[PDB]
Parts: structure tokens; C-alpha cells; sequence
């Protein structure tokens, strides 16, 4: 309100939520293929066999263990909820970007109270109390 | 002010940012004291939005793509005509045809060529800060001595910028150990590079490099680059000639010659397409590539707006220097901005009390210019390091980093020079005409379960085949296309078939 | 001013008497005795290295 | 009766050649599409400057007269295009409203399908003329489109024009201060212009310094809601302050033992003091004296004494010496006024009014105890190292002015912190809410 | 001369601090650059104008140093991010990014420490002694085309 | 005038290939800066002594 203003972002949060949904739904239904061209559908366990060849594990090692591997993944995603729900200080990298900009503005606003060697920090005091030739020095 | 461009129409819409429409046409716009922002209670229509009060635009419920942004998901466009404003659409919505035993495989492909443009260097610039501040007036020059190091640390800062711009230019282009040069014959298997190789009749730039060089438009001194535009065009020639005659090999020891069709067969084999697909389609591939280079000439001829990232560097230097020169005219509270007025009009104590304002203002103005160039040069260096990386990975190699060297699967790329920057032509393979097929993770034969060595199992609904992942090419399911592990008990979704033994 | 005075082809209108650069620096003048136009060019300066 | 100005009335603002540049300027110009007064003669107001144009070929429109009265009383402009030349003179002329046929002198000079157009303005006593001539066919309105008027005359004639008239098909409009963008072509000629306030697109063109602008969204301005009214909220005190009792008292105290009167709960008209010719000095520090009637205070203190005219230089902020540090010293940031006058007509005796005598910030010692100015215990008796502290003023009736008595009142002002208590003669308004307003609460603007 | 990158990072901080210290001796339009002169030679009401010139100069001198350090610190941060990347990709792995982990085909690299920095010995394979040969893309046997695996 | 390097016509044809028959293992030093001198100035003592 002090001559400061803040502006909205171009994309609202429900538009970002559509992109994070779309990238995720592409990845689940179609592997990397939706990056290179059209989303080619593929069975998801068969997409994981393509991921395992990419790291030098022969793909029968997936299919002979598919229930175990699904259980390890389903279990691991559950632990992420507990980590985020437990520990707000995990988001230090995002909270820092808020806290710095808030202190930058609050420092710029508190500086309006400094005299700089003038009679008052309030500009209307000088203009009330002093005649124009004297006011312009302050 | 929201505008269709004066080329197209003279209508406008106006946004009062953050203000509420119950105030807006009832204030310094309309029905109050109103300097400059002249009156209309409604300019055609009034429409509140999350971004502010929007006036003159027409609200619409069809979500188009965003033509002009406003904010908070609103955009404006000129249409059947009026300025319409709407909540934007992110893209067409596609439910992928997924099911647990269906797969889509491309039966055909398109080669594509795509252009990427990066800044590399600023205008090398330096300033005589005593001449800028005092204009050879002795009384001013003597006052300035009381400030010590300031008019010397400013020169040291600008010298760091000026030397770096030669380094950026050297790091991007000087990747090549020798000036490799093109054979006299042009039997590159049907490919036609004549638009991007040197034109020996002209400077000896390519045709496309001459499009690029055409489309980009005191106390101060401007210094030339270390390498001339004629030298830069020789490095782009050498990098290109190496790539055509010897593949990536000139990027690791000495260049090794290879026939260009066989080099392309390696590029295909690098993206998991079996090399026989190239040699059997070589004329079609060459016809697609030769055609795609033509579309680049049309694209760069049809508009000057493509080079905006380079053009903006030239504009930002002009903007800053004009501002620095205009700042000589400002009073800074002094009785004149012309120094000889003060010296002629006033006694020496009254004059020096005034001249120290002009020195203070001009010094605060000059520190401001130098600080902007220090920041702007770090932004250009971050782009020059990316351009050096792009050239190292894409041009001298075949990077597998997804979307790093253009969209689609990467094959190769060609560098072309441009004013204050570099332009890459990335060549990429895109799979194009898919069919659905039924599929299974394994095939059970005599109780043994078979898996494919490369590619995947598919059926047309009556017969089973194996085929490679990126181009439909069905083959018989043999012991040589497959390997065994386990038996039918463990694998989900396994199917029975014969697996043939040669 | 200080500069190299030079003969010039910048066709001033009859009432125009001097001319300016984009950054408002004076760069042409009429001679008030022989009414032709001079370009004003700055005297050279640069770094000694 | 009225007509549209279109884009007429731009003139070359200076004798400066510029090539192929969209230069920009702020000056008196005729605004685009404005209403122009129409005629078929009357005496017209000149305002800040005039655009005049006519369809002509007969030269019945021989010229103009300009001034305050346009006759007798003053040097006044007469201008006549007499077909031999443009003739000008500025004499104390003696002519009525129509000295032509049926169809001092500090300066003088000698040079329808057609229209001629002119601009007249005066600045710093320089009267200035701009002109153009043209063919036309649509004489039934002011001509649409654009061409630049160009200078003819610029003369220091000093006459304050407020009225003018024609001398026996014409139109009149007035210049206004506006910002313009001017299209100099590649030959040194103005060929188009933008009136920057005309519409938001004209603000955009002037923001971008270009006649064409791309598709996009551009910031041109900042909007602020304006005050609809002004408010004064003040104390409702009725009592008036005792300044006659302060200043016209029978006898002021000595400077070594100075008096102080509090002024409180009253309205103070300091113009009663500040307008008075009586005061030899009225030196005000933390406030300017002209402003005192518009401020307000928590208290006012009139410190007062009589003192010798030479010592006034120590009655100032942060001073030191016998009048200051041993009698009355002001603080370094004194907010107040030093008011004094030579009082030789009342405080001077027939040879020496010795009852007036001389020896921290607002400090006072009333003691006359001997300065024990060394090792000897003086025990109330003078001698070497042993001195009575109070020297006496020899105020005779005809002393030199530095040696004369002066009467002093120093007002120290307590600023607004607690509520309003001594206040200027301002009158409180009604109170308005929910609208934008200017306000003043007890001097808090 | 090879260590010019590290020796420059020692030099630039020395020049900045020497410049920041030397500016304490500049007058900035006060009658002396030494604060105790003004305090001892003048009454406070005169001294305060002189001392405010020295405060004005010394404060603007210090702001200039901190602004340069903020920009220099961002340049060194960008270099530390690149070094941290080369350590993970070259030392802990085998990179295939051409010219990233040294010129030639990359095998491995070994870190060594250095003052204000890090040093990599990139170990690489470079081919040599090439021979010319005649070649063809494919071979035809019983009318059928054979390609190499 | 500076030389960009040697110049070299690679012996290309539709049927010629060059294959290496030997190798050198090669060691390349690379040096990167990682940190500045941690520094602090008490403005209260620097300005006002
Ligand atoms: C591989 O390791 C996993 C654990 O990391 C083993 O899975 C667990 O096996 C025990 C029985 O041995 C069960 O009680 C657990 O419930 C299993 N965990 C899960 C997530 O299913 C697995 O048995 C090991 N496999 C081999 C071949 O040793
Ligand atoms: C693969 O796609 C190409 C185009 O990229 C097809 O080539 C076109 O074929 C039609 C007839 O079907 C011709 O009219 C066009 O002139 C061809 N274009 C080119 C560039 O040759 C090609 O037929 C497709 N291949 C298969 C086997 O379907
Ligand atoms: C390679 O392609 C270029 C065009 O991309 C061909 O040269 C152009 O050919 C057309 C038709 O003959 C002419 O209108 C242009 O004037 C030619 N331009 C130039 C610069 O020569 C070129 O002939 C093709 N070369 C091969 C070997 O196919
Ligand atoms: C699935 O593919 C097989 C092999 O191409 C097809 O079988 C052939 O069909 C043709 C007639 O269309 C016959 O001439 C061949 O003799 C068949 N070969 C064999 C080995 O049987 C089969 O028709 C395809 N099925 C569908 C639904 O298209
Ligand atoms: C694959 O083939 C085997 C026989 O070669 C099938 O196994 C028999 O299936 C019938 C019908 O379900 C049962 O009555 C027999 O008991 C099965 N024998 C054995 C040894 O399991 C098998 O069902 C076929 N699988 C598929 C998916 O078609
Ligand atoms: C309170 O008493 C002290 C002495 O105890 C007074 O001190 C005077 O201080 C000024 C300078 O600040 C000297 O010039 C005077 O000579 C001192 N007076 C004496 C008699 O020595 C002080 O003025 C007193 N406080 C007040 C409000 O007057
Ligand atoms: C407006 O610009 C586009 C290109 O940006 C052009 O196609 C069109 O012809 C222009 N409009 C008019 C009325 O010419
Ligand atoms: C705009 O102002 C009105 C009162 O004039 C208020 O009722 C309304 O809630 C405001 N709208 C928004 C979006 O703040
Ligand atoms: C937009 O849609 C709403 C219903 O969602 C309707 O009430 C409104 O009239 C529509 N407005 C326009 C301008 O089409
Ligand atoms: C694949 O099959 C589904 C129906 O099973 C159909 O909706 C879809 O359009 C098909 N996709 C292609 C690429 O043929
Ligand atoms: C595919 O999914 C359906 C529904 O979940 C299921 O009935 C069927 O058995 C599955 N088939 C395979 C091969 O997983
Ligand atoms: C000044 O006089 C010279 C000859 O004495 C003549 O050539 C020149 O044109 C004259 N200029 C003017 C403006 O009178
Ligand atoms: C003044 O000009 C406006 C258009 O700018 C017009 O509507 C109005 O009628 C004019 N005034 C008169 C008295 O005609
Ligand atoms: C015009 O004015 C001159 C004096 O300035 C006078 O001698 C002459 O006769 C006039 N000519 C006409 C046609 O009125
Ligand atoms: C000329 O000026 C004098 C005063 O300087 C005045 O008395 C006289 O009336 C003026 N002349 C005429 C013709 O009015
Ligand atoms: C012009 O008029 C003002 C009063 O409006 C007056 O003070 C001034 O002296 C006049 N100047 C001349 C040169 O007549
Ligand atoms: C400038 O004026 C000359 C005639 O004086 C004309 O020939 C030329 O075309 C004009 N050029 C421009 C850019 O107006
Ligand atoms: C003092 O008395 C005289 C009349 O004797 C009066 O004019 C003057 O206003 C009085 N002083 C003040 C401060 O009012
Ligand atoms: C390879 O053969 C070409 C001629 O076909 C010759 O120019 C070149 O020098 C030969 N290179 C080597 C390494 O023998
Ligand atoms: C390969 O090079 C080494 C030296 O690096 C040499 O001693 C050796 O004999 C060479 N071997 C062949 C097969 O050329």
C-alpha cells in the first residue's frame, strides 16, 4: 500500500496442476514416447522392462519378480507422505525464496522512517512547517 | 493498454491493474479530477478480472489458446471484429488408448530439422570517466581527485567485461584443431548441404549465414572483437566440413573419412533403429532432409521476428549507452548542467559548491551503467557456456539427452554463425504413422518361457511376430530372436505359441 | 564546441540554423556568413595501450 | 458556433535540423480533434496563445490588432498585409474597431480555393508568429490531414496581449501545454505528429516513441484516485492567547534570572506579532514565521527578559558565553522564535538603569553568590580571586545602540504529540468518510 | 600458468580489499581524510558537515565493494555447480558427453585437491595409426543382402 | 594476422573408410575454482573509526 504493488502470475495453480497431471499421465500410459512424438500406449509392466534394459538388468529379472517390485514401489511412495507430513523444514529451498523477498520489501519500507539528516522522515512535516525556499533544502 | 498491433487494427482495451471497477471509471478515469487518462464511463464494456478492472474488451466463454497474456489465466485476442478476453486453454485433451495388452508401433517416420539460436557476446565497451564527468574542464578535474579510486575501479570492471567477450567467442567456435575442408565432389549419398556450406563467390559465408547477417539490425569508446566475422565463418565452415566428411571422429583424435550414408547408418543404429531401415530407405530420407533445409530458408526469409534473442542484445547495448549519454543533460540540483555556465556565472566558492553536484550525479550515473553491464555480462556468459556445451555434445557427437539437441530423437546438427551469437540446425528422427497391436511379455513353447533379445512380441490377431521398438518390421519368432528363462508359472500375461528352431 | 569542421550535404530548411544527433549532440551548423552547412565531427580520443 | 480541428495547428518548435527521427517535445500546441470557433468583427480573448486560419484570396482579411484595450491607452500591436508587404507596428495607436475602408512607436517593420493559417504566442515579452499557405477544394470545413506551420517573426515587444481582433471565412482555437511525438522525415521536415493524451493508443505510441506498435500489452501510466473534498478537524477551544500580557508587561526580568510564561488552551494569531513593525528581530528556527498561523502545538513557552543590544548574537541555538551559558542558552535544535525590540524609550534610565544585570539549555541560576575565582575563601567579600558575579548594565538615555536596552521574548514551541492545546485560527469543517479526501487533524495533513 | 584459474581467484579478492582500504584516505571534499583531525580542530556544529562528507564517501565506497562481491560470488557458485557435476559424472561413473570429461573417448577421472579449487586428471582413449580401406554398406550372397551385426 | 590453424582436406569418397590400428591412453588436467575467501567488514568500525 506504500507505493509498492504485487502482480498475479500468468498461470494459476489449477493450470500448473493440469500440466503436472498431463506429464504424469503421459509418463504412465506411454513411456518416454510422448516426448519424442505422439504418445504410443504401452502396458506399464512392459514399460518397466524397457527401463530395466536401460540399466543393464536383463528383463526376465523384472517379470520373475513383478509382484515384489510393485510392492517395493507402492511401499516407497507411502513413506514420502510421512516424510512431507512430518518435516516442514524439508521445504527450506522454497521457504527461503519467500522469506528473502519478504525481508527485502520490509527493509525497503522501513527505510521511509530514516531522516537522512532532514528535519523529519514525514515529508508533509517539512511542507507544513517550512516556507518553500527553506523546505527544498530538506 | 492491450493492442492488436497497429498493422492490424486501431482498437484498444485497457487494464487498470489491481483496481476494482466500482472505483475505476469513477476516479482519475471518468467523473473525477483526470490528468492525461481522458474520460469514458464505459469505453464499450467493463469487466472485472482477478488481474484488475478490464475495459473495452469483450468477455467470451470459448477457451482459445492465449494470443495476448493478461494474468491469472486470462488472455485477450482480436477476433469476430473486437478484442475478446477469455480464460485460456492449455491444449487439446487426449485420453491415451491404454490397455494392459495393447501397444502402438510406428510403421513410418519423418526426418525433421529445427533451429536453435543463442547469444554469445556483448559490445566490447570502455569509458574515460574523467572525460565523461568533466569534459576537459580543469576545475572539475581537480575536484574529482578528492574521490580517489572510483575513476579507476570503473575502468578495471569494464576491462573484465571487454576481455571476457573475446573468450566467449573463442570457447564457442574454436572447438576444432584444424581447418578441415570439403571435397570437390558432392556424392554425400543424395543429401544437399549447398545452402549451409560456404558460398565461395561472396565474405565466404554460407547462404543461410547471409540470411542471419542480413536480418539482425563522447567519453565512450567501442572496441572490435579479437576474431573477425570472416574468421568466425571459417570455424563454422571447418566444424561443418568435419561433420560431413568424418562424423564425430574429428572430436576424438584425428578425422577418419567415411561414406556419408554409412555415417547416417551409425546415427540410426544409435537411436535403436536397425541400420537396414536406412539403406533400404536412403532416397526417401535424402528427399525429406533436402526438403527440410528448404523450409529453413523460407522460415528465416518470411519474418525478421525469429532472431529476437540476438536482436535483443544489440538493442540493450544501444538502450544503455543512449541513457548514459542523456544523463549528461540532467541538473542534479545544480544551477546549470553545462559546466562552463557555473564557472562563468559564479565566484569560485559558489561555483565549486555547485560543480560537486554535477560530479556526484555523473559519478552515481556512471556506477549505475557499469553495474548493469556487470550483471548483463554474467547472463550472456551463462548462454555462451550453454552454446559451447551444445556444440561440444550435439555437433561433435550424437547426444542422447532428451530434448537437449532439438525435439525428437537426435541424429546430428550443423552450426551456422550470426551477429553476436550462434545458430544450430538440429536434425532429428520422429516416428510418424502408428498402428495398434496385441502384445505379451513372454511366449511359452515346450513349457520354457521365451523373451525377445531385442524388440517386443506383437500379433496382428492371428500370427505372432517379434519387432524392433521404433519401426514396424515383423519377423518370425525363433530361438535366435529370443532367449529362455524359467517356465510358464511365474510370468504374468504369457501366451502360448510355437517358437521356431532353424 | 570543439571538433573537425567539415563541408556537408544535410539540406537544412531556410529557417533551420543547426542540427542534432539522436542523443541530442550538435552535429551540424550553418555558417552565418556563407549560408552553406558544416558537419561537426568530434576530435579524436582513445586508449593508449 | 464550432468545427473540428482534426490534426491542424502543429508548427516547427525550433530552428533545429533533425533527420529521419521521431523526436519528442512538450509545448503549447493546439490539441487534436478539439472544437474550433467558427466565423463568417468581434473582439476575442487571446488566452495563453492562438491558432487562427481563413479561406481567402481577396485580402479583405487585411490583418489584426492585439493588446489589453486594443486602442489609445497603451503601446499595442497593429499588423497589416497591405499587398505591398506584411507591415507591423506596436504604437500607442488611436483607432476604433474598424479604421479600414468599406471592403510612442517602440518597433515597426515591413516585409475560397486558397487558405492561410497562423499561430500567435507571447513568452518572456517575445511575441512570435508561425504561418502556412495552401490551395484547397473542401473549404466548407477546416481541412482534414496534416502539414507543419513554420516561423516568420520573433520580437521582444513586451506588450501583454489579452484581447485581439481581425481587420476587414475564418476559424479560431487556443494552444494548450501538451506532449507530442514529431515525425521528422529523411529531409529535415516535420511530416506527421502524435498528440500523446488523445487516447490510450497515443499514450502507447508516445511510450514506445514510435508511430507503429506491435501486438501486445504495454504499461503507459499510473492511476490514483483523487481527493473529492478537504477536511479540517481541530480542537474546539474558544479562549484567545495572552500575548498583550506577555509583550506589553510593565517590566521584563533580568537576563541572568529570566522569566517564563506558559501559554495553553487558547487560539493564537501569530500574525498579530509577525505583522507588527515594532520588532527589531523575529528570528524563527525550526518553523518558518509565515506558517505559524497554520500549525498547532501541545504547549508554548514565552521565555522573556531585558538585555543589552550587543548580546543578541548569543540568543541563538547551541551558543556559549556570559549571555548564553551563564544567563540563557538555547538548545541546538530550538523550535521557536527569537522576538525582540530596542526598548530605550522605556527601559533606559536618566544615566544607568543598573537593576538590569548579567553574569545549559534553558538553564537558570538566580544566585548572586560571589565567584570564588581562586584559592582564597571569599566568605561573601570581594578582593583578588573574589568577585561579585553580576555586572550591571549602564542603561542611560542616549547610549550607543549596542549599549542600549532591548526587550526580548523567546517563544519555544512544543510540537504535536499529546492533543492540540495552542493552535492557529483555522475553522473546523464537517467530517466525510468512505470517500477519498484531503484531511488535516490538528495540523497533521 | 596452468593454475591461472586458481591464482586469479586469490588475486581478485586481494585487489578488492586493497582498494577498499585505500579509499579510507580519500577526502571526499572534507578538510581532512583523518577523522581525529576534524574532531580536534572543529566545534561540533562545524565538524558535523565535514564528518557527513566522510560518511557519504566511505558508505558509497563500501556499497561498491559489496555489490562486486555479490556478482563475483555468483560467478564462483556457477563454477562450484559445474565442478560438483563433473565429480558425479566423471569420477563416480563413465560419461559419454563429448569433450565433457576431457577430450577423446572418456574412461575415468581422478580428483586431486587444490587451494580454493579442484583438479581432475581425466583419463581418456585416443585412437591412432589409421589405415585406409575400401568399404561397402552391405554384402549380397544368394541374392539376399547381409549387413554386419 | 593470427592463424586459425593448419588446413586439411579429408580424403572422402563413397567407398573409403579409415580405421585406427593403435591407441594412446591420454591424461588431461582440468582445474576449476570452487570457493572465495570468507570475508566480513564491520561498517560501524570501517566508516566511523
Ligand atoms: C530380496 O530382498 C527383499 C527385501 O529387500 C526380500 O523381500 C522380503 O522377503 C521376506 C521373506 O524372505 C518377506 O518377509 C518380506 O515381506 C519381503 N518384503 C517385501 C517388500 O515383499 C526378498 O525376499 C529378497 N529376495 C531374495 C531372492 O533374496
Ligand atoms: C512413409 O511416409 C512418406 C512421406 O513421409 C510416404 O511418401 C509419400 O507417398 C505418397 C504415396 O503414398 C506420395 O504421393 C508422396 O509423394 C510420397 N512422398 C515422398 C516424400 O516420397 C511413404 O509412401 C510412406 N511409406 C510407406 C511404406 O507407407
Ligand atoms: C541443391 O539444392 C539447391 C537449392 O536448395 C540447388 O540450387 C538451386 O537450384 C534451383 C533450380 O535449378 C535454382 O533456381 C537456384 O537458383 C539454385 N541455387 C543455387 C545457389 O545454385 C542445387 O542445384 C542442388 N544441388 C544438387 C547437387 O542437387
Ligand atoms: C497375420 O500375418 C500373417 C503373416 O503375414 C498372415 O498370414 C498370411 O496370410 C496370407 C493371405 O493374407 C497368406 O497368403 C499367407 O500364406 C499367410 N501366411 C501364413 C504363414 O499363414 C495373416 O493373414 C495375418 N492376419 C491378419 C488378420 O491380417
Ligand atoms: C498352453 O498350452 C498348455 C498345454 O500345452 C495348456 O495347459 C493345459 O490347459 C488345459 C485347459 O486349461 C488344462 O486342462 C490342462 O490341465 C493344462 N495342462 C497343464 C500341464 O497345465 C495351457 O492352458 C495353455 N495356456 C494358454 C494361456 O493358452
Ligand atoms: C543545575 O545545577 C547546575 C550546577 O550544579 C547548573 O550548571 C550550569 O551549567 C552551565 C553549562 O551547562 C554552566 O555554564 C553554568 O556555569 C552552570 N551553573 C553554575 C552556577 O555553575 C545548571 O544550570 C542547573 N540546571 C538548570 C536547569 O539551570
Ligand atoms: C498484419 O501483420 C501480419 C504479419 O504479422 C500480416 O500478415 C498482415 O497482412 C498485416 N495486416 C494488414 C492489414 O496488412
Ligand atoms: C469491488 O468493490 C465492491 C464495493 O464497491 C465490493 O463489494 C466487491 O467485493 C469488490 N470486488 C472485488 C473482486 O474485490
Ligand atoms: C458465458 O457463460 C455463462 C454461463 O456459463 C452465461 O451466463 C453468460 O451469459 C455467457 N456470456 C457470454 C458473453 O457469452
Ligand atoms: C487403437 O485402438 C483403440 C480401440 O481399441 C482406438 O480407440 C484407437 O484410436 C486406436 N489407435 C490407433 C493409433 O490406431
Ligand atoms: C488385463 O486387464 C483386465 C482387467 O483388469 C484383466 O481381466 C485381464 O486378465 C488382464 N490381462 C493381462 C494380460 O494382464
Ligand atoms: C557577408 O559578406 C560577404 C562579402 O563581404 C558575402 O559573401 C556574404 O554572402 C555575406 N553574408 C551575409 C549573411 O550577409
Ligand atoms: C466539442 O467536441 C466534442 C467531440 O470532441 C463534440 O461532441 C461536441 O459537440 C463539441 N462541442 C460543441 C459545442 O459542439
Ligand atoms: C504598404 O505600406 C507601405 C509603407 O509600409 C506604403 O508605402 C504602401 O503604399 C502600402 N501599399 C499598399 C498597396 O497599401
Ligand atoms: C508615450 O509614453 C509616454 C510615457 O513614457 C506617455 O506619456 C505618452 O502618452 C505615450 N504616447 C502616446 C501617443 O500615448
Ligand atoms: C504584464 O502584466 C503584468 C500584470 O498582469 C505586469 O505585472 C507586468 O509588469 C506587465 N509587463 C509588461 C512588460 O507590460
Ligand atoms: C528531399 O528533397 C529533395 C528536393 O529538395 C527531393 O528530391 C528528395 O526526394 C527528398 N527526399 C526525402 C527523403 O524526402
Ligand atoms: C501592545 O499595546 C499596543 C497599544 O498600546 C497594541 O497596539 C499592541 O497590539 C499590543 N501588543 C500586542 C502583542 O498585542
Ligand atoms: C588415404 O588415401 C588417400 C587417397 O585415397 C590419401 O590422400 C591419404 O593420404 C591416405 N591416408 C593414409 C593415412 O594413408
Ligand atoms: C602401438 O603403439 C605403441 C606405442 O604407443 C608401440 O610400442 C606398439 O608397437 C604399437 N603397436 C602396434 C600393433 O602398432
Amino acid at each position: 500500500f506504500n507505493g509498492l504493488t504485487v502482480l498475479p502470475p500468468l498461470l494459476t495453480d489449477e493450470m500448473i496442476a493440469q500440466y503436472t497431471s498431463a506429464l504424469l499421465a503421459g509418463t504412465i500410459t506411454s513411456g518416454w514416447t510422448f516426448g519424442a512424438g505422439a504418445a504410443l500406449q504401452i502396458p506399464f509392466a512392459m514399460q518397466m522392462a524397457y527401463r530395466f534394459n536401460g540399466i543393464g538388468v536383463t528383463q526376465n529379472v523384472l517379470y520373475e519378480n513383478q509382484k515384489l517390485i510393485a510392492n517395493q514401489f507402492n511401499s516407497a511412495i507411502g513413506k514420502i507422505q510421512d516424510s512431507l507430513s512430518s518435516t516442514a523444514s524439508a521445504l527450506g529451498k522454497l521457504q527461503n525464496v519467500v522469506n528473502q523477498n519478504a525481508q527485502a520489501l520490509n527493509t525497503l519500507v522501513k527505510q521511509l522512517s530514516s531522516n537522512f539528516g532532514a528535519i523529519s522522515s514525514v515529508l508533509n512535516d517539512i511542507l507544513s512547517r517550512l516556507d518553500k525556499v527553506e523546505a527544498e533544502v530538506q | 493498454v492491450i493492442t492488436p498491433g497497429t498493422n492490424t487494427s486501431n482498437q484498444v482495451a485497457v487494464l487498470y491493474q489491481g483496481v476494482n471497477c466500482t472505483e475505476v471509471p469513477v476516479a482519475i478515469h471518468a467523473d473525477q479530477l483526470t490528468p492525461t487518462w481522458r474520460v469514458y464511463s464505459t469505453g464499450s464494456n467493463v469487466f472485472q478480472t482477478r488481474a484488475g478492472c478490464l475495459i473495452g474488451a469483450e468477455h467470451v466463454n470459448n477457451s482459445y489458446e492465449c494470443d495476448i497474456p493478461i494474468g491469472a489465466g486470462i488472455c485477450a485476442s482480436y477476433q469476430t471484429q473486437s478484442i475478446i478476453a477469455y480464460t485460456m486453454s492449455l491444449g487439446a485433451e487426449n485420453s491415451v488408448a491404454y490397455s494392459n495388452n495393447s501397444i502402438a508401433i510406428p510403421t513410418n517416420f519423418t526426418i525433421s530439422v529445427t533451429t536453435e539460436i543463442l547469444p554469445v557476446s556483448m559490445t566490447k565497451t570502455s569509458v574515460d570517466c574523467t572525460m565523461y564527468i568533466c569534459g576537459d574542464s580543469t576545475e572539475c578535474s581537480n575536484l574529482l581527485l578528492q574521490y580517489g579510486s572510483f575513476c579507476t575501479q570503473l575502468n578495471r570492471a569494464l576491462t573484465g567485461i571487454a576481455v571476457e567477450q573475446d573468450k566467449n567467442t573463442q570457447e564457442v567456435f574454436a572447438q576444432v584443431k584444424q581447418i578441415y575442408k570439403t571435397p570437390p565432389i558432392k556424392d554425400f549419398g543424395g543429401f544437399n548441404f549447398s545452402q549451409i556450406l560456404p558460398d565461395p563467390s561472396k565474405s565466404k559465408r554460407s547462404f543461410i549465414e547471409d540470411l542471419l547477417f542480413n536480418k539482425v539490425t563522447n567519453g565512450l569508446t567501442v572496441l572490435p572483437p579479437l576474431l573477425t566475422d570472416e574468421m568466425i565463418a571459417q570455424y563454422t565452415s571447418a566444424l561443418l566440413a568435419g561433420t560431413i566428411t568424418s562424423g564425430w571422429t574429428f572430436g576424438a583424435g584425428a578425422a577418419l573419412q567415411i561414406p556419408f550414408a554409412m555415417q547416417m547408418a551409425y546415427r540410426f543404429n544409435g537411436i535403436g533403429v536397425t541400420q537396414n531401415v536406412l539403406y533400404e530407405n536412403q532416397k526417401l530420407i535424402a528427399n525429406q532432409f533436402n526438403s527440410a533445409i528448404g523450409k529453413i530458408q523460407d522460415s528465416l526469409s518470411s519474418t525478421a521476428s525469429a532472431l529476437g534473442k540476438l536482436q535483443n542484445v544489440v538493442n540493450q547495448n544501444a538502450q544503455a549507452l543512449n541513457t548514459l549519454v542523456k544523463q549528461l543533460s540532467s541538473n542534479f540540483g545544480a544551477i546549470s548542467s553545462v559546466l562552463n555556465d557555473i564557472l562563468s556565472r559564479l565566484d569560485k566558492v559558489e561555483a565549486e559548491v555547485q560543480i560537486d553536484r554535477l560530479i556526484t550525479g555523473r559519478l552515481q550515473s556512471l556506477q549505475t551503467y557499469v553495474t548493469q553491464q556487470l550483471i548483463r555480462a554474467a547472463e550472456i556468459r551463462a548462454s555462451a557456456n550453454l552454446a559451447a556445451t551444445k556444440m561440444s555434445e550435439c555437433v561433435l557427437g550424437q547426444s542422447k539427452r532428451v530434448d537437449f539437441c532439438g525435439k525428437g530423437y537426435h541424429l546430428m546438427s550443423f552450426p551456422q554463425s550470426a551477429p553476436h551469437g550462434v545458430v544450430f540446425l538440429h536434425v532429428t528422427y520422429v516416428p510418424a504413422q502408428e498402428k495398434n497391436f496385441t502384445t505379451a511379455p513372454a511366449i511359452c513353447h515346450d513349457g520354457k518361457a521365451h523373451f525377445p533379445r531385442e524388440g517386443v512380441f506383437v500379433s496382428n490377431g492371428t500370427h505372432w511376430f517379434v519387432t524392433q521398438r521404433n519401426f514396424y518390421e515383423p519377423q518370425i519368432i525363433t530361438t535366435d530372436n529370443t532367449f529362455v528363462s524359467g517356465n510358464c508359472d511365474v510370468v504374468i500375461g504369457i501366451v502360448n505359441n510355437t517358437v521356431y528352431d532353424p | 564546441g570543439t571538433g573537425v569542421l567539415t563541408e556537408s550535404n544535410k539540406k537544412f530548411l531556410p529557417f533551420q540554423q543547426f542540427g542534432r544527433d539522436i542523443a541530442d549532440t550538435t552535429d551540424a551548423v550553418r555558417d552565418p556568413q556563407t549560408l552553406e552547412i558544416l558537419d561537426i565531427t568530434p576530435c579524436s580520443f582513445g586508449g593508449v595501450s | 458556433a464550432y468545427t473540428n480541428s482534426f490534426t491542424r495547428g502543429v508548427y516547427y518548435p525550433d530552428k533545429v535540423f533533425r533527420s529521419s527521427v521521431l523526436h519528442s517535445t512538450q509545448d503549447l500546441f493546439l490539441p487534436f480533434f478539439s472544437n474550433v470557433t467558427w466565423f463568417h468583427n468581434p473582439v476575442l480573448p487571446f488566452n495563453d496563445g492562438v491558432y487562427f486560419a481563413s479561406t481567402e484570396k481577396s485580402n479583405i482579411i487585411r490583418g489584426w490588432i492585439f493588446g489589453t484595450t486594443l486602442d489609445s491607452k497603451t503601446q499595442s500591436l497593429l499588423i497589416v498585409n497591405n499587398a505591398t508587404n506584411v507591415v507591423i507596428k506596436v504604437c500607442e495607436f488611436q483607432f476604433c474597431n474598424d479604421p479600414f475602408l468599406d471592403v510612442n512607436c517602440t518597433f515597426e517593420y515591413v516585409s475560397f480555393k486558397n487558405l492561410r493559417e497562423f499561430v500567435f504566442k507571447n513568452i518572456d515579452g517575445y511575441f512570435k508568429i508561425y504561418s502556412k499557405h495552401t490551395p484547397i477544394n473542401l473549404v466548407r470545413d477546416l481541412p482534414q490531414g496534416f502539414s507543419a506551420l513554420e516561423p516568420l517573426v520573433d520580437l521582444p515587444i513586451g506588450i501583454n496581449i489579452t484581447r485581439f481582433q481581425t481587420l476587414l471565412a475564418y476559424y479560431v482555437g487556443y494552444l494548450q501545454p501538451r506532449t507530442f511525438l514529431l515525425k521528422y522525415n529523411e529531409n529535415g521536415t516535420i511530416t506527421d505528429a502524435v498528440d500523446c493524451a488523445l487516447d490510450p493508443l497515443s499514450e502507447t505510441k508516445c511510450t514506445l516513441k514510435s508511430f507503429t506498435v506491435e501486438k501486445g500489452i504495454y504499461q503507459t501510466s499510473n492511476f490514483r484516485v483523487q481527493p473529492t473534498e478537504s477536511i479540517v478537524r481541530f480542537p474546539n477551544i474558544t479562549n484567545l492567547c495572552p500575548f498583550g500580557e506577555v509583550f506589553n508587561a510593565t517590566r521584563f526580568a533580568s537576563v541572568y534570572a529570566w522569566n517564563r510564561k506558559r501559554i495553553s488552551n487558547c487560539v493564537a494569531d501569530y500574525s498579530v506579532l509577525y505583522n507588527s513593525a515594532s520588532f527589531s528581530t523575529f528570528k524563527c528556527y525550526g518553523v518558518s514565521p509565515t506558517k505559524l498561523n497554520d500549525l498547532c502545538f501541545t504547549n508554548v513557552y514565552a521565555d522573556s527578559f531585558v538585555i543589552r543590544g550587543d548580546e543578541v548574537r548569543q540568543i541563538a541555538p547551541g551558543q556559549t558565553g556570559k549571555i548564553a551559558d551563564y544567563n540563557y542558552k538555547l538548545p541546538d535544535d530550538f523550535t521557536g522564535c527569537v522576538i525582540a525590540w530596542n526598548s530605550n524609550n522605556l527601559d533606559s534610565k536618566v544615566g544607568g538603569n543598573y537593576n538590569y544585570r548579567y553574569r545549559k539549555p534553558f538553564e537558570r541560576d538566580i544566585s548572586t553568590e560571589i565567584y570564588q575565582a581562586g584559592s582564597k575563601p571569599c566568605n561573601g567579600v570581594e578582593g583578588f580571586n573574589c568577585y561579585f558575579p553580576l555586572q550591571s548594565y549602564g542603561f542611560q538615555p542616549t547610549n550607543g545602540v549596542g549599549y542600549q536596552p532591548y526587550r526580548v521574548v523567546v517563544l519555544s514551541f512544543e510540537l504535536l504529540h499529546a492533543p492540540a492545546t495552542v493552535c492557529g485560527p483555522k475553522k473546523s469543517t464537517n467530517l466525510v468518510k468512505n470517500k477519498c479526501v484531503n484531511f488535516n487533524f490538528n495540523g497533521l495533513t
